[PDB]
């Protein structure tokens, strides 16, 4: 549990990182939003297994439905940035500078 | 004629009865003439490994009766 | 208060629309043909297509 | 012990298929006024094996545009889906008893669109990725659909076990109860297998052929192997869950025996079907779907859950 | 809650699953409900500064049940001194320990 | 019997595999296609000897130059033989194939396939009947039906 | 253990066949013979160009109809509840929302494709 | 069969680093679907068999819209894997080894506190109901039907929403 | 406006079927005469140990033995 639980931890961390750190395709960076949301599943559902606490496993399926509803605005965002610049490259989302 | 269709029907049919038979004849061999219990439910799994432990040779298909 | 760096910037546009640089839309070139099983044989019909 | 099962269970499915092959082109051959294969062997009988010595001695290509990666994995996957999801049947006692057999089910076949996308885009090839993009678009019609019906059938089961159909079957059909939902999983199922008249994802005229166009030899054959286990593993599920066979505690055996002569008649209709049809535009394939059956699959759907209630017939949890 | 309209109109729309001694599906309870349901006892009426101080025993106790380091930590050293004992020779395991015993029903 | 017994036999199967299942890829530039559909109609039936057409030439073995061989075309046909996986066949069916036909004498028309691919089995007409077809493909199944790779392999 | 010994059995058996196919047949390798394939003529361009997807509003309201179908599910569980009113209620709700939100999309040329 | 959950995890750990690395998004969503798998199993052998499976199912069909889009939106001419550039496959061995190496300097510094290698699998599940019946995750997840009502109400209309929401940005 | 509804029979049946049993799947349940059965079905299939209670003198209904008179009766299920 404990040893899980802290890789679980690492994991978040990591794509979070990644998040932050972005490297040129916003497709990717919407990528990893994901896996910090599969990380925080994971993590909720085995702590609620672990601790037979069955009132609270609704959580952790709206935690996936509302993920589910941000990518899709996402991807949103994503079909309008292409069908203005061209492509999806993060560089060209410069415009707001001055 | 239609009739030469039913060969490779033939050999298809016999290929797809042999699954269900085979599994079931191993099931039984290997459970001792009873069909494999089902653990579906946790109460299930305890009765499955009270009896293993009332077997005496870890097994639990081996069954215990009112001699015991 | 301008600055080097900031010297090359210019004033948004009165509406926020930017007059940028039109973008090129490519077709992908498709030769359908001339070995297809539709081509009758003998036919390069090269197609430009979107999705 | 449990190996000679496993040996059990899949030699017997490899030769079905390989067979399925054969009968599929005798049957089309009959229908269309000619003899189909009867050469290679007494009426034929050996022309599967030929084909399949034919395919894995043939030369296994590599073509430089390819990301050899996925090129090599898509099909291995794609044959090891086809062979595991054999593994939860019941037929009538299943190899592997999962709870949640139908959404292991579910789970498995979804995950089997891979194989086609990324051969697709491995492939490097205009055609291909054609290919998969089409099967981006079959998946995103039938799964929809497919789920819901698998609920509102469900929904008279009791639980996602496959075992307990059986049980659930042992006076009548399924069908009868619901053939508006049967007939919809029909046509959901042939959507699902790429089979016609949903055959785009491969389709010969429009596309030479889709993900499989740069794919020779034993890799096409691992694809045109897993497709092939597909059609008789969707028909086999049909069996169980709809025209259910006859369950006798004391002979298990004909339970076996009835269902395969339902699964196989089942899929001699997928054959018939292909040669009867046409072929959709992959676009009116998806208005089908949505704009046909997800409503009505819907309204089944909150129909199915009345009903329980207002016919006092909830099924038993276990 | 930052606005208490759940507590002025007598509806609990997500009041009931705050804590593990909460209502459970078919009166499965959970890890630790006494040891929670001691805690909140404890710590209602008094706020939460004075729970702090004076309830500690129970929570010290919640925590204990709910993530379990002084029992992990315990059976950790139980371990450790057997190992050293068995690289010694100093120790053999029992046959109940060493996987022959007689079972009980 | 000998390693040389147990080699043949082993041969042998690879032939009778390859021979008994032969896909030719759909290819076909003129009339002489005609004739080959005709061949694939019910009263001949190519798919009762185990030929059956498909499209990729990734996945086909022979290559029926069925019609008139272009110089535009002669660089389509060449590429489309060496992306067929080996073993590969070629057979020639038509005199417009074979040779240069009615247009042999033309400034357009490639004077025979065989200049641009190496032919296997020659089939002669205008058209071919699709007996004559049916006929060259049994040749090249005794063609195939004699190889001796593996024999060569092993003396080798 | 069962389910991992017939599944790595599976993957086994394919990787094998894979491996036999990949190292059995004479491989005689050129590069026209590796180039990819477009029915005779060399390629004009990439494979790997933006290709417009005309269903991409469908894509993603698949995805939220595959969360509706995922609210949908715990519904053979449910239907066992003691509340039956209430569960009823709720699964109507559910299915008509859905039907509403497919309602708009259609009425509002959404399950139509771009051209 | 000790070291199993752990094993799991630590692959898990890969994948999620790999997708951190920010690949070419095809191969993103590759490493992505095998992060759920991984999750998925995790999730059952802690005993939950629908949420695992749940995610694994719902996530099949999210990476399939991602490789829809990233195939018409999110592509160069020259996609980049993982071994691409020297760049990212070096950290991420580099990932992989000091990830490795932590592990082991936290066994060390505290045997007990995070990781302990040493009983890896003792602590896995702690409390069962043996004569129980209802325990799987299904009945705690479809407590929404019955008193978590306002759970399903957000999620239903957040859905709902959705529809519209994403309907209007891409007109 | 019959001739809506029939037309609609007539071009787009789809819908209309759709309609029509998802307005009997909302009133079939208030008109149903069995619908009270489901719920004491649900009550009745008995999944937790029924925990005794102690006699203190005053609980004349409260059974002392499962085949007492007293306490619930399943008959109604037994030929519901
Ligand atoms: C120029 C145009 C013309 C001449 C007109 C001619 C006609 C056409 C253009 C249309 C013709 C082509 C088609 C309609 C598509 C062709 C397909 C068909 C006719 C029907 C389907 C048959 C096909 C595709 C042949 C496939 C046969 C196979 C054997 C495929 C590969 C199958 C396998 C490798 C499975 C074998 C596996 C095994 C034997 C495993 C056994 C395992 C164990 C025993 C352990
Ligand atoms: C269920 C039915 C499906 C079964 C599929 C499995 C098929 C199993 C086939 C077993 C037969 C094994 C022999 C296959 C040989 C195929 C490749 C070939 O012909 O090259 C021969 C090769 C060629 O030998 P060679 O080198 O002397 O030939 C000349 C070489 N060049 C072209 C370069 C001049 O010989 C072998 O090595 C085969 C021995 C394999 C043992
Ligand atoms: C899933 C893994 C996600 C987490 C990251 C994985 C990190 C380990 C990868 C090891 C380095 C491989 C690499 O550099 O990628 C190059 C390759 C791309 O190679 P390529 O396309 O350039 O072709 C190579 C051509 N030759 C041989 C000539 C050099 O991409 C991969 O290796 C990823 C393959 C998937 C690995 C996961 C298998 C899971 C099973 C399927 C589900
Ligand atoms: C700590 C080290 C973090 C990893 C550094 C990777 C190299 C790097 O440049 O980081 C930023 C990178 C964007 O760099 P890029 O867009 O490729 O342009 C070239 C810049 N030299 O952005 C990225 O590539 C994302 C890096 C995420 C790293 C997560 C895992 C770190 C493991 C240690
Ligand atoms: C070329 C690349 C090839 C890649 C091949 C990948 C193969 C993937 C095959 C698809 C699998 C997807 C579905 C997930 C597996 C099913 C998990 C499951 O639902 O059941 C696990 C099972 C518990 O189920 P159950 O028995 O009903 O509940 C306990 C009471 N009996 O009991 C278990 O806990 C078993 C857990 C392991 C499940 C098998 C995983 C094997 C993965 C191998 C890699
Ligand atoms: S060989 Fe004769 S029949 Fe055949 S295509 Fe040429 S002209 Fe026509």
């Amino acid at each position: 549990m404990p040893s899980t639980f802290f890789n679980l931890t690492m994991a978040f961390s990591l794509s979070l990182l990644g998040t932050l750190m972005f490297r040129s395709h916003l497709m990717s960076t919407l990528l990893c939003l994901e896996g910090m949301v599969l990380s925080l599943f994971i993590m909720t559902s085995v702590t609620s297994l672990n601790s037979n606490s069955m009132s609270s496993m609704p959580i952790p399926i709206t935690i996936l439905v509302f993920a589910a509803c941000e990518a899709a605005v996402g991807l949103a965002l994503l079909v309008k940035v292409s069908n203005t610049y061209g492509t999806d490259y993060v560089q060209n989302l410069n415009l707001l500078q001055c | 004629m239609w009739f030469e269709i039913l060969p490779g029907l033939a050999i298809m049919g016999v290929c797809l009865v042999i699954p269900g038979v085979s599994t079931a004849y191993i099931h039984k061999f290997t459970n001792g003439g009873k069909e494999k219990r089902v653990a579906r439910v946790q109460y299930q799994w305890y009765l499955m490994e009270r009896d293993r432990r009332i077997s005496g040779v870890n097994r639990y298909y081996v069954s215990k009766g009112l001699e015991n | 208060y301008p600055s080097k760096e900031t010297a090359h910037w210019k004033p948004p546009p009165w509406n926020d629309v930017d007059i940028l640089k039109e973008k090129a839309v490519t077709n992908m070139t498709l030769n359908f043909g001339p070995q297809h099983p539709a081509a009758h044989g003998v036919l390069r019909l090269v197609l430009e297509l979107s999705g | 012990m449990f190996f000679i099962n496993i040996l059990t269970l899949l030699v017997p499915i490899l030769i079905a298929m390989a067979f399925l092959t054969l009968v599929e082109r005798k049957i089309l051959g009959y229908m269309q006024l000619r003899k189909g294969p009867n050469i290679v062997g007494p009426y034929g009988i050996l022309q599967p094996f030929a084909d399949a010595m034919k395919l894995f001695m043939k030369e296994p290509m590599r073509p430089l545009t390819t990301s050899m990666s996925l090129f090599i994995i898509a099909p291995t996957l794609s044959l090891t889906l086809a062979l595991s999801l054999w593994v939860p049947l019941p037929m009538p006692h299943p190899l592997i008893n999962l709870n949640l057999g139908i959404l292991f089910i579910l789970a498995t076949s979804s995950l089997s669109v891979y194989s086609i996308l990324w051969s697709g885009w491995a492939s490097n090839s205009k055609y291909s990725l054609f290919g998969a993009l089409r099967a981006v678009a079959q998946t995103i019609s039938y799964e929809v659909t497919m789920a819901i019906i698998l609920l509102s059938v469900l929904l008279m089961n009791g639980s996602y076990s496959l075992q307990t159909l059986i049980t659930t079957q042992e006076h009548m059909w399924l069908l009868l109860p619901a053939w508006p939902m049967a007939m919809m999983w029909f046509i959901s199922t042939l959507a699902e297998t790429n089979r016609a008249p949903f055959d785009l994802t491969e389709g010969e005229s429009e596309l030479v052929s889709g993900f499989n166009v740069e794919y020779a030899a034993g890799p096409f054959a691992l694809f045109f192997m897993a497709e092939y286990t597909n059609i008789i593993l969707m028909n086999a599920l049909t069996t169980i869950i709809f025209l259910g066979p006859l369950y006798y505690i004391n002979l298990p055996e004909l339970y076996s025996t009835n269902f395969m002569m339902e699964a196989l008649l089942l899929s001699s209709t997928f054959l018939w079907i292909r040669a009867s049809y046409p072929r959709f535009r992959y676009d009116q394939l998806m208005h089908l779907l949505w704009k046909n059956f997800l409503p009505l699959t819907l309204a089944l759907c909150m129909w199915h859950i009345s009903l329980p209630i207002f016919t006092a017939g909830v099924p038993p949890y276990m | 809650p930052f606005l208490d309209i759940q507590k002025k109109l007598g509806i609990s729309l997500d009041r009931h699953f705050m804590f593990l001694s909460a209502e459970q599906p078919y009166k499965n309870a959970a890890r630790c409900h006494a040891f929670e349901k001691e805690w909140i006892e404890c710590a209602h009426g008094i706020g939460g500064t004075r729970a702090k101080k004076e309830c500690k025993i129970e929570f010290d106790d919640f925590e204990e049940c709910l993530l379990r380091y002084k029992t992990m930590r315990r059976m950790h050293d139980i371990k450790k001194q057997r190992e050293k004992l068995m690289k010694e020779g100093k120790y053999t395991p029992p046959p109940h320990h060493s996987g022959r015993e007689e079972p009980r029903p | 019997s000998r390693a040389e017994y147990v080699v043949t036999k082993l041969d042998d199967l690879i032939n009778w595999a390859r021979r008994s299942s032969l896909w030719p890829m759909t290819f076909g530039l003129a009339c002489c296609a005609v004739e080959m559909m005709h061949m694939a109609a019910p009263r001949y039936d190519m798919d009762r000897f185990g030929v059956v057409f498909r499209a990729s030439p990734r996945q086909a073995d022979v290559m029926i130059v069925a019609g008139t061989l272009t110089n535009k075309m002669a660089p389509a046909l060449r590429k489309v033989y060496d992306q067929m996986p080996e073993p590969r066949y070629v057979v020639s069916m038509g005199s417009c194939a074979n040779g240069g036909g009615y247009y042999h004498y033309s400034y357009s028309v490639v004077r025979g396939c065989d200049r641009i691919v190496p032919v296997d089995i020659y089939v002669p007409g205008c058209p071919p009947t699709a007996e004559a077809l049916l006929y060259g493909i049994l040749q090249l199944q005794r063609k195939i039906k004699r190889e001796q790779k593996l024999k060569i392999w092993y003396r080798r | 253990m069962n389910l991992y010994t017939v599944i790595f059995i599976n993957i086994l058996l394919s990787l094998t066949l894979i491996l036999v196919a990949f190292w059995l047949p004479q491989m005689n390798l050129y590069s026209e013979k590796a180039n990819p394939y477009e029915c005779g003529f060399d390629p004009t361009s990439s494979a790997r160009l933006p290709f417009s997807m005309k269903f991409f509003l469908v894509a993603i309201t698949f995805l939220l109809f595959d969360l509706e179908i995922a609210l949908l599910l715990p519904l053979p569980w449910a239907i066992q509840t003691i509340k039956t009113s209430t569960m009823m209620i709720m699964a109507f709700i559910l299915v008509t929302i859905l039907s509403l939100g497919l309602a708009y999309e259609w009425t509002q040329k959404g399950l139509e494709w771009t051209e | 069969m000790n070291n199993y959950i752990f094993v799991l995890s630590s692959l898990f750990l890969v994948g999620c680093l790999g997708l951190a690395l920010k690949p070419s998004p095809i191969y993103g969503g590759l490493g992505l679907i095998v992060s759920g798998f991984v999750g998925c199993l995790m999730v059952l052998g802690f005993g939950g068999s629908f949420l695992g499976l749940m995610v694994f199912l719902i996530y099949l069909g999210g990476m399939l819209v991602v490789f829809g889009y990233t195939t018409a939106m999110a592509t160069e001419e020259y996609p980049e894997t993982w071994g691409s550039n020297w760049l990212i496959l070096g950290f991420l061995v580099l990932g992989v080894i000091m990830e490795v190496f932590l592990i082991c300097v936290l066994n060390y510094y505290d045997e007990v506190g995070v990781i302990n290698l040493d009983g890896l699998g003792d602590w896995l599940m702690y409390e069962v109901d043996d004569v129980g019946v209802m325990l799987e995750g299904g009945i705690g997840v479809a407590a929404m039907y019955s008193c978590a009502t306002w759970m399903m109400v957000v999620a239903g209309w957040s859905l709902f929403a959705g529809i519209f929401i994403i309907i209007e940005i891409t007109r | 406006i019959s001739a809506f509804l029939k037309n609609a029979w007539a071009k787009e049946p789809v819908l209309v079927v759709s309609f029509s049993v998802w307005g009997l799947a909302i009133i079939m349940p208030m008109i149903s005469p069995y619908t009270k059965y489901a719920s004491m079905i649900n009550k009745a299939t008995p999944y937790n140990y029924p925990v005794p209670v102690r006699d203190d003198g005053n609980m004349p209904d409260v059974p002392s033995h499962p085949q007492d008179p007293l306490g619930p009766s399943l008959d109604w299920l037994k030929n519901l």
